[PDB]
């Protein structure tokens, strides 16, 4: 049993911020940096069945 | 004894040690149990005395 931890939302900001190069080169459309933080923090208080990296990445 | 005295201020990170001390084993138990980012146990002999002032900053 190696326990895999939840990735602690302020780190998922750092995950998606590292992923700015890939999605903007995937389909071209510029992504604001306000909404990247807002893609994670609004995913907390509202969505429950999914969790932190799935919520932060599927919405983009 | 300087390497023994090195242990208590460098509990879980020692970085040049050819020996298995007691606090190496206790790292692994925390590493295996549900121990998050650097807590009380990671703040051993330095941070566990800083608790009464910490909770005073949150609760007065």
């Amino acid at each position: 049993k190696i326990l895999v931890e939840p990735p602690s939302v302020d780190m998922t900001v750092k995950i998606l911020r590292s992923l700015k190069s890939k999605y903007e080169n995937f389909y071209g459309i510029n992504i604001t940096d306000k909404a990247l933080v807002a893609a994670a923090k609004i995913s907390d208080r509202f969505i429950k069945d999914r969790y932190l990296p799935d919520k932060a990445i599927d919405l983009l | 004894k300087e390497t023994v005295a090195y242990v208590e201020a460098k509990t879980h990170n020692a970085m040049n040690v050819d020996a298995v001390y007691q606090e190496h084993v206790s790292y692994i138990y925390l590493r295996d149990s549900g121990m998050p980012l650097g807590s009380l146990s990671f703040e051993s002999s330095k941070g566990a005395l800083k608790l009464y002032n910490s909770l005073s900053k949150s609760i007065i």
